């Protein structure tokens, strides 16, 4: 016949953020994972054109920085030490994170909760006779 | 061969409780004319940083705007791109036609759209009530 | 009256409504994870509260 | 405030925020908002607006 | 006795507003917004039904 | 599941997630652009809800 002559995304496993499919042993390639930020990184891929490729991180840890190594940890030591290109992940913007990389402006805004039971009937007893 | 080698305003509007002015304001000069929440924001600023500033305020009332036909920008937003002021510390939203033009550092206070009602109180009378 | 309006809504609220409720009372325990920025916050807290 | 007849009811409805401007290409914008940050995390925010 | 307990059973009826929902769900207490604004823009250029 | 808890009262701190790219970065002013568009389009409420 014719003889011839001759972007990295980082991020973790986190619901609903992160979360597995159902035949994921039986896809290949980004198709594999699905969730918030998948779209997420969809949308930024629309809207500036680029291609991707979601990885994911290693140790499973979030970032720290040790008081005697001085090295930072998980994605924020991949963003530092070249490791990644971008990181796509709840990961909370601090003074300490800015002081190595940068950010952009908080898409998700929150705050500290508290987390109670639903109030289920329960006994009233011997006050029912006066309630 | 190689190359040629070598060798603060501060504006605002008057909003509550951001920008209040003093009950003796006719009283007193200078930057201590006002007080509230910025005021204070702009001292802490200048604590952390150390910089003498001076507050200034926006004539026009407009916090900022870009026409479709002049295409300038009005109020704050004009007074940082013409040069006119050099920082605002005032209660700006930050949008999509905002950080083309002019920077912005993270959120410090995060808002939302937001239900007032009349707030009905349990008024409920006596004698005039039993024979309802 | 009363008796059957009680048997009838049923609505039952919640203990607890505002975050000073947990300085208010002492019976219903509260706690956070043992590491982490939550902690902080509420170890390097300014109010009293 | 007066005559405290008023409330506020339900969530917040979108992501608003307000923020510190500067100038475009600005060399002093930088710490300006780690100082935002530190007050952020210093918890004077707060502070201040109780 | 019976008139009683159906105003009774009105005194423990539905809970004031407190969503969106709850505005498109009546239409008895009327609601507005200012003249002008990104407010007004924000309900002019939604997406959400 | 089991749909047995809830959440009540404001918010304690101000907190928030974005996009984290490395220091002089070429991409970060355009990511953010994208960031503010999709935040004012609405589009992040409705993947919310
Ligand atoms: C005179 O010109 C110099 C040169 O541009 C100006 O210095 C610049 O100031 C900006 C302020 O943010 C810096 O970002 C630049 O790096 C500076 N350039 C140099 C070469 O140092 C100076 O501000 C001008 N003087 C004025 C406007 O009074
Ligand atoms: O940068 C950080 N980002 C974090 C992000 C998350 C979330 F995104 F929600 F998964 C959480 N979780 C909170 C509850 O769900 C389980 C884990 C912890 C984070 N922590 C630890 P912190 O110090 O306690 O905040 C960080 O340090
Ligand atoms: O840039 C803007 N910044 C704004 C800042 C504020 C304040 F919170 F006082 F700082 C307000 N107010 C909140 C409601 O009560 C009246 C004053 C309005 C602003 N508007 C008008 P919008 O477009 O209707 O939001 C802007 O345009």
């Amino acid at each position: 016949k014719m003889v011839v002559t001759l972007v990295v995304v980082t991020t973790i496993l986190e619901s609903p953020y992160v979360m597995m499919k159902k035949n994921h042993e039986m896809l290949e390639g980004n198709e594999r994972y699905e969730g918030y930020c998948v779209d997420l990184a969809a949308e930024i891929a629309k809207h500036c054109g680029f291609k991707y490729k979601l990885t994911i991180v290693g140790d499973g840890k979030y970032g720290a920085r040790d008081a005697d190594t001085k090295i930072w940890n998980g994605m924020v030591g991949e963003l530092v030490y070249g490791k990644a290109d971008i990181a796509i992940a709840p990961l909370t913007i601090t003074l300490v994170r800015e002081e190595v990389i940068d950010f952009s402006k908080p898409f998700m805004s929150l705050g500290i909760s508290i987390m109670i039971k639903k109030p289920q009937k329960s006994k009233p007893g011997v006050f029912s006779f006066l309630d | 061969y190689e190359r040629f080698v070598p060798f603060i305003v501060v504006t605002t509007i008057l909003e509550s409780p951001y920008v209040m002015y003093k009950k003796n304001h006719e009283q007193l000069e200078g930057n201590e004319r006002y007080e509230g929440y910025c005021v204070d924001l702009a001292y802490e600023i200048a604590k952390h940083v150390r910089i003498k500033y001076k507050l200034s305020i926006v004539g026009d009332g407009k916090y900022g705007a870009r026409d479709p036909e002049t295409k300038i920008w009005n109020g704050m937003v004009g007074e940082l791109v013409y040069g006119r002021a050099d920082i605002a510390v005032a209660p700006l939203t930050i949008t999509l036609v905002r950080e083309e033009v002019i920077d912005f550092s993270k959120p410090f206070m995060s808002l939302g759209i937001s239900i007032m009602i009349k707030k009905p109180q349990k008024s409920k009378p006596g004698v005039f009530s039993f024979l309802d | 009256a009363n008796l059957a309006a009680f048997l009838t809504v049923e609505r039952m609220v919640s203990p607890i409504e505002s975050a000073e409720d947990l300085s208010k009372q002492t019976e219903i325990a509260y706690g956070t994870l043992d590491s982490g920025s939550t902690k902080e916050f509420f170890r390097r807290s300014k109010i009293a509260v | 405030r007066k005559p405290c007849d008023t409330m506020k009811v339900g969530g917040n409805l979108d992501s608003k925020g307000y923020g510190v401007a500067t100038p475009k290409g600005s060399a002093l914008g930088t710490p300006v908002n780690l100082a935002v940050l530190k007050l952020s995390e210093q918890g004077i925010l707060d502070k201040l607006k109780n | 006795t019976a008139n009683l307990a159906a105003f009774l059973t009105v005194e423990r009826m539905v809970s004031p507003i407190e969503s969106a929902e709850d505005l498109a769900k009546q239409t008895e207490i009327a609601y507005g917004t200012l003249d002008s604004g990104s407010t007004k823009e924000f309900f002019r250029r939604s997406k959400i039904a | 599941k089991p749909c047995d808890t809830m959440k009540v009262g404001g918010n304690l701190d101000s907190k928030g997630y974005g996009i984290a790219t490395p220091k002089g970065s070429s991409l970060g002013a355009a990511v953010n652009l994208a960031v503010l568009k999709l935040a004012e389009q609405g589009a992040l409420d409705k993947l919310k809800n």
